[PDB]
RNA sequence: CCCCGAAACCCCCGGGCUACACGCGCGCUACAAUGGGCGGGACAAUGGGAUCCGACCCCGAAAGGGGAAGGGAAUCCCCUAAACCCGCCCCCAGUUCGGAUCGCGGGCUGCAACUCGCCCGCGUGAAGCUGGAAUCCCUAGUACCCGCGUGUCAUCAUCGCGCGG
C-alpha cells in the first residue's frame, strides 16, 4: 500500500540504519555512511523522545540537510527557511529526502511590468 | 574564350588613384592590332609591375590625370 | 583510397602529385602566362613562404593556389548563391590535406571524363573565367564617377580561382553532391565557357557591367 | 519474399524498413544502445533490415523487452532501476514510461517538494539560473 | 619482416582474425554491452570488436614495451561531445584492456614485469612478425618498392 | 674512489661563476678530476598579475619573472677537497648541496 | 663504416638522420617512407629523393629519428636532414644547386616559429582579439 | 573629515548574492556530407607536483575504489592530445544532424551537496535547415580551425593568462 522498495513501513522501522541506507539513493547513503553531525544527532534524539515521552515542545531546527528516516514519520518538524520555521508534517513518501526540499526559501515570482 | 581583346605592355607606373587607393594609373603600349606601338594611359585595378601585360577591350578611352 | 595503390601511391617522375605533367601544358593568355607557374613541382604545398612578398604568388604553383582557395569555409561576409554558408568547425580552413585530396579527386574525376590533362582544363577554365575589365568609382575634381578599369593579371587569377572555388562550395552546400564533384563540374563548365558555371557567369556580369559603365 | 514495408513491434508502434536497431529506437524507452544490446542477446543482426524480421524474432525481442535482466541485460542499463515500489530493476516502454514519469513527478507534488513545485510551474530544477537564458 | 615494416590497421585486423583461433581470447560476458570509454557515445557496432581491441593492444605492447593500463587508457581514449559545452579529452575504461592483457598473458604472448608494465614474449613477437611477413607478401604483389624491405 | 655531486643554484650568474671558479681552481691546485659545471635548465617562475586594483578600464597585465640558474659539479670525494670546499665562502644569494655518490 | 649524421629543424621538430652505404632503404622512426599514411607527408619526405635520383639512392641507406611536433613538421625536418645527408655524402654541388633552386629551405632551414600569445583573448592568438 | 561606537565593531547558525513575464553584451554548441557514428592508426609543446604528483598491480560497465615504486624536479609523474588518416554504417531528412529539458539509478569532494556542486550509465529528444538592418577581428607561422597546460582550485572552467598542432 506504500511499499518503499518492496518493504512496508513496519519493516522499514525494524530495519537498522545500514540496510535502510542500502535501500536509499547514493547521495543519502553517502551522507549516512559519513555520519551525522552533532546538531543532527540532537534533532534525532529529540525525535526519539517525541515518539516516546512527549518532548514537551514542537521540534524546530535549522538543519535542512538531515535526510528523513522512518523514525522521522508521523511527526511535524519546523524547518528554518531563512526567515521562518515552516512546518513539515512528515508522510511515508518523504522517506529518503532532505527537510529543505519541503522548506522553501524563495517565494514564487509574480512579475511587474518592465521599467 | 578570348574575345577581340588587345594586349598592352606596361612601361611606366604613375601615381595611384581611386577613392580608396585600389586603382593605379599607368602608361601602357599596345602590342597587337593596328596601333602596334601607340602608348596610352589607362587606369588599372590591382597589382602591377613594369613588364606586365594588360589586355583591353578597346583602346580609344584614354583617361588622363596627374 | 580503396585500391591500396592510390593509398600508397609512390612517385617517380616529379609529375604534379606524381600523376600529371605540366610540360605539355600551355596557356594562351599572354597576360597570365608569366603569372601561372607550371613547374615540375611534385608537391604543390608551399608553407606560406611567398605571402611575405608582393609577387610570390607569381612564383607559386597554380594548383597550390587552387587548394589554398579551396581551403575556404564558404562565404562569411558575402552571399554566394544568395546565402551565407558559414561552416565554422566542419570547414576545411587550415586543412590542406583534405583540400589536397579534394582537388586530387576532382582531377581524377575530370580525367576519367574529359580525356585531358586536368591542369590544361584548369588553365582553360581560369582563362575563360578571368575578367579583363571591372568598374570602380574614382573622384575627378571632387565628384565620384563609377568608371571602368582594366584588371591586372594577378588580380584576374585571384578572382578566377576564388569564384571557381566559391561555385564549387555553393553547389556542394546542403545537397548530395561532393565538393570534389562540384569542383570538377565548375572547372570543365568554365572551360567550355557555358553559363552554368558560376565563374563564367560572374566574369560575364562584371564585364557587361563595365561595358555599360563605358 | 518475406518483405514488409512496415512492422509492429511492442504493439502497433510501427517501424520503417531501415536497419533494425534504429527502427527500434523509433520506440520510446529504446535508444540505439539498448537496441544493440537487445539484438545481441536475442541473436539478431542489428544491421539487418526490419522487413526480413520474422514473427518469432518479433516475439523474442518483445519478451526480452518484457523482462530484460532475465535474458542477459545488466541492471545498470535500464530505464527504471530500483523502482520506488519494487526493488526490481526494470525497463519501461512508451505508455508505462510516461506513466512512471508522471507518477514520480506527482508524488513529489503531493509531498510539495521543490522539484514538484518547480515541475508544476514548468521551470528549471537542475541547478540552472533562468535569468538570461530560459525565456518562453 | 616486422611490425614496423608493415602498416598498423591492416595488421591489427589480420591478427585479430588470427586471434579468433586462440582459446584464451574469449570475450567477457559484458562485451556486447558497454562502450569503450566515457568519451564514447554508442556501443561498438561490431561483434568482433573484442578481438580487434586485443590485437591493437598486443601490437602496442610490441612497440611500446614496458607499458601498462593507464598509458593504454590514454591511448584508447579520445574526444567527448560534452553537449553544449566544448570538447575535451577523456581516457577510456580500464577493464577492457586489463582483461585483454590478462587473456594475452594466459595465451602466452605477454608477460608482466613486476614493475613497469607488460612486455611481449618471444612467442608473441613471433606471432606478430609471422602475420606481418605474410601481409608484407600479400601487398608485395603490389609495391615492389616495399619488396625492397 | 667515490664521487661528490655539488648542486648549486642562484639568481646571479656571476656569483654562480665565482663559486665554480673557486672549485675549478682548487681542484687544479690539487689534482682531483672535475666534471665541469654542467648547466641545468633554469627555472622561470612566472607570475602574471593584473596591474589594476580598480577592476575598471582596459585589462593590463604584469608578467613578473624570477630566474633560478642551476649548475652541478662532480668531483671525486677526498677529505682534503671536501674540507676546503666546505671552507668555501658560498655567498648569500646562492644555495648549494653536496651529495655523495658511493 | 662511413656514416654521416645530419639534422633538421622545423618548429619544434628535430630529425636526426644517419646515412650510409646500402641499398635504398630509408626509414622514418623504423617505418618505411613508402607507407607513411598521409600522402603529403610522404611526398615532402620523398622530394629530395626523387630529385636526386635512384642512381645514388639505390646505393644509399638512410635512417631518420624525428622527435617533434606534428606530422608535417616531422616530414619537413626529415626532408631537410636527408637532403643535407645526400649532399654531404656525395659532394655534388650540381645536386646542391638543384635542391637550392627547387626549394632553398630543403637545405637551409625554415626559421619561423610561433609568435607568443598576447593578452586579449590570448588563447586564440597574439593578434586575435575579443569582439567589441 | 563625517558617522557608528555597545552598535554601523567582532563571532556563529540558517538563507541570499544561484531568484525570472522580459531587454542587452561577450561567448559555447549547432543548424550537417567542406559531415555524424563505430572500430582501428598517428604526431606536441608550454607548465606544475608534499600531504602533492602518483607510474605499476588488482577490483569495477563507467564514474571510481584499494595497495603502491619513484619523485622536493633535465632522474619520477601529470603526459601515447585533438584536429588528421584508413575501413564500415548513414546518403540530404528536424535524419544515425542537434543535444535544451526531464526521469531513474550509481559515485567523488566536503563538516554540510535540499535551496546550490561535479562526474558516470540507461532513457527522453527542445528549438534550430545559414541568419535583415548593421557591426567586429585580422597582414605570416599571422587569421581561421584543433586540442593541452596553468591561475582561480576541498570539489567545480563554455573564463583569464599562456602552449603548441
Ligand atoms: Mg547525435
Ligand atoms: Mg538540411
Ligand atoms: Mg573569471
Amino acid at each position: 500500500e506504500f511499499k518503499y522498495r518492496g518493504y512496508t513501513f513496519e519493516e522499514l522501522l525494524n530495519m537498522s540504519l545500514e540496510d535502510f541506507a542500502k535501500l536509499l539513493p547514493s547521495r543519502q547513503r553517502r551522507s549516512l555512511k559519513r555520519g551525522l553531525s552533532p546538531e543532527q544527532k540532537k534533532l534525532l534524539r529529540k525525535i526519539r523522545l517525541a515518539r516516546k515521552g512527549k518532548y514537551k515542545k514542537p521540534i524546530r531546527t535549522h538543519s535542512r540537510d538531515m535526510v528523513i528516516l522512518p523514525e522521522m514519520v508521523g511527526i511535524t518538524i519546523h524547518v528554518y527557511n531563512g526567515k521562518e520555521f515552516v512546518p513539515v508534517e512528515i508522510k511515508e513518501e518523504m522517506i529518503g529526502h532532505y527537510l529543505g526540499e519541503f522548506a522553501l526559501t524563495r517565494k514564487v515570482v509574480q512579475h511587474g511590468s518592465p521599467g | 574564350m578570348s574575345d577581340e581583346g588587345y594586349p598592352a605592355e606596361v612601361i611606366e607606373i604613375v601615381a595611384r588613384t581611386g577613392v580608396t587607393g585600389g586603382v593605379t594609373q599607368v602608361k601602357v603600349r599596345i602590342l597587337e592590332g593596328r596601333d602596334k606601338g601607340r602608348v596610352i594611359r589607362r587606369n588599372v585595378k590591382g597589382p602591377v609591375r613594369v613588364g606586365d601585360i594588360v589586355i583591353l577591350r578597346e583602346t580609344e578611352r584614354e583617361a588622363r590625370e596627374i | 583510397a580503396k585500391a591500396l595503390t592510390e593509398r600508397f601511391y609512390q612517385p617517380k617522375e616529379l609529375k604534379v602529385m606524381g600523376r600529371w605533367s605540366v610540360e605539355d601544358v600551355t596557356v594562351n593568355d599572354p597576360s597570365l602566362r608569366p603569372y601561372i607557374n607550371l613547374e615540375a613541382r611534385l608537391l604543390p604545398h608551399s608553407h606560406g613562404r611567398h605571402a611575405k612578398k608582393a609577387f610570390g604568388k607569381a612564383n607559386v604553383h597554380i594548383v597550390e593556389r587552387l587548394i589554398n582557395k579551396v581551403m575556404r569555409s564558404g562565404a562569411s561576409s558575402h552571399k554566394a548563391g544568395g546565402h551565407f554558408m558559414r561552416r565554422e568547425h566542419r570547414s576545411l580552413m587550415s586543412k590542406k590535406m583534405k583540400a589536397y585530396e579534394v582537388v586530387k579527386e576532382a582531377f581524377m574525376i575530370i580525367e576519367r571524363r574529359t580525356k585531358q590533362n586536368p591542369i590544361q582544363v584548369l588553365v582553360r577554365a581560369i582563362e575563360n573565367s578571368a575578367p579583363r575589365e571591372d568598374t570602380t568609382t574614382i573622384a575627378f575634381g571632387g565628384i565620384r564617377y563609377h568608371m571602368a578599369v582594366d584588371v591586372s593579371p594577378l588580380r584576374r587569377l585571384d578572382i578566377a580561382l576564388k569564384n571557381i572555388a566559391l561555385g564549387a562550395s555553393a553547389k556542394c552546400y546542403r545537397n548530395k553532391t561532393s565538393y570534389a564533384q562540384a569542383l570538377a563540374e565548375e572547372i570543365i563548365a568554365a572551360a567550355n565557357a557555358d553559363p552554368k558555371s558560376f565563374a563564367y557567369s560572374r566574369k560575364e556580369e562584371i564585364e557587361r557591367i563595365a561595358q555599360s559603365s563605358r | 519474399d518475406e518483405f514488409r514495408h512496415i512492422v509492429r513491434i511492442a504493439g502497433v508502434d510501427l517501424n520503417g524498413n531501415k536497419q533494425l536497431r534504429w527502427a527500434l529506437t523509433g520506440i520510446r524507452g529504446i535508444g540505439i544502445n539498448f537496441a544493440t544490446m537487445v539484438l545481441r542477446v536475442a541473436g539478431i543482426d542489428p544491421y539487418m533490415k526490419t522487413g526480413y524480421l520474422t514473427n518469432e524474432q518479433i516475439k523474442k525481442i518483445e519478451e526480452i523487452l518484457e523482462d530484460p535482466v532475465a535474458h542477459g541485460i545488466p541492471a545498470w542499463a535500464v530505464n527504471r532501476p530500483k523502482d520506488y515500489e519494487t526493488g526490481k530493476d526494470m525497463h519501461l516502454i512508451t505508455a508505462k514510461l510516461v506513466m512512471a514519469w508522471r507518477e514520480d513527478v506527482n508524488r513529489l507534488r503531493r509531498v510539495r517538494a521543490y522539484r514538484g513545485i518547480r515541475h508544476e510551474l514548468g521551470l528549471p530544477l537542475r541547478g540552472q539560473r533562468t535569468r538570461s537564458n530560459f525565456r518562453h | 619482416a616486422t611490425v614496423y615494416d608493415v602498416p598498423g590497421d591492416l595488421l591489427v585486423e589480420r591478427t585479430a582474425k588470427a586471434l579468433k583461433e586462440v582459446e584464451a581470447i574469449k570475450p567477457p560476458e559484458w562485451a556486447p554491452f558497454v562502450k569503450t570509454g566515457r568519451h564514447k557515445e554508442r556501443i561498438p557496432e561490431q561483434e568482433d570488436w573484442w578481438y580487434y581491441r586485443v590485437a591493437s593492444i598486443f601490437r602496442k605492447i610490441y612497440i611500446d614495451g614496458p607499458v601498462g593500463i593507464e598509458r593504454l587508457r590514454t591511448w584508447y581514449g579520445g574526444r567527448k561531445n560534452r553537449g553544449h559545452a566544448p570538447e575535451h579529452f577523456y581516457k577510456a575504461g580500464g577493464s577492457i584492456i586489463r582483461k585483454a592483457l590478462q587473456q594475452l598473458e594466459a595465451a602466452g604472448f605477454v608477460q608482466k614485469v613486476p614493475g613497469e608494465g607488460r612486455i611481449v614474449t618471444p612467442q608473441g613477437q613471433s606471432f606478430l612478425d609471422r602475420i606481418a611477413t605474410e601481409l608484407k607478401k600479400e601487398l608485395e604483389e603490389q609495391l615492389p618498392e616495399l619488396k625492397k624491405y | 674512489m667515490q664521487k661528490a655531486r655539488i648542486k648549486l643554484a642562484s639568481t646571479d650568474i656571476k656569483a654562480l661563476n665565482e663559486v665554480t671558479d673557486q672549485i675549478r681552481q682548487i681542484a687544479e691546485r690539487t689534482g682531483v678530476r672535475m666534471s665541469g659545471p654542467i648547466p641545468l635548465p633554469t627555472k622561470r617562475i612566472r607570475i602574471t598579475t593584473r596591474k589594476s586594483p580598480d577592476g575598471e578600464g582596459t585589462a593590463t597585465f604584469d608578467k613578473f619573472e624570477l630566474r633560478v640558474h642551476k649548475r652541478l659539479v662532480d668531483i671525486e670525494a677526498d677529505e682534503r677537497a671536501m674540507r676546503q670546499i666546505m671552507r668555501i665562502r658560498v655567498p648569500e644569494d646562492v644555495t648549494i648541496e653536496i651529495e655523495l655518490i658511493s | 663504416m662511413k656514416v654521416i649524421q645530419t639534422a633538421g629543424k622545423r618548429k619544434t621538430a628535430i630529425a636526426r638522420a644517419t646515412i650510409r652505404e646500402g641499398k635504398g632503404r630509408v626509414r622514418i622512426n623504423h617505418r618505411p617512407v613508402e607507407i607513411i599514411e598521409p600522402e603529403i607527408a610522404r611526398f615532402t619526405i620523398m622530394e629530395p629523393l626523387v630529385l636526386a635520383g635512384e642512381e645514388i639512392v639505390k646505393g644509399v641507406d638512410i635512417d631518420v629519428k624525428v622527435e617533434g611536433g606534428g606530422f608535417m613538421g616531422q616530414a619537413e625536418a626529415a626532408r631537410v636532414a636527408i637532403a643535407r645527408a645526400l649532399v654531404e655524402w656525395t659532394n655534388d654541388m650540381n645536386l646542391k644547386e638543384k635542391f637550392m633552386k627547387y626549394d632553398r629551405t630543403m637545405l637551409v632551414g625554415d626559421s619561423r616559429r610561433t609568435e607568443p600569445h598576447k593578452p586579449n583573448r590570448s588563447t586564440k592568438g597574439p593578434r586575435a582579439k575579443r569582439q567589441k
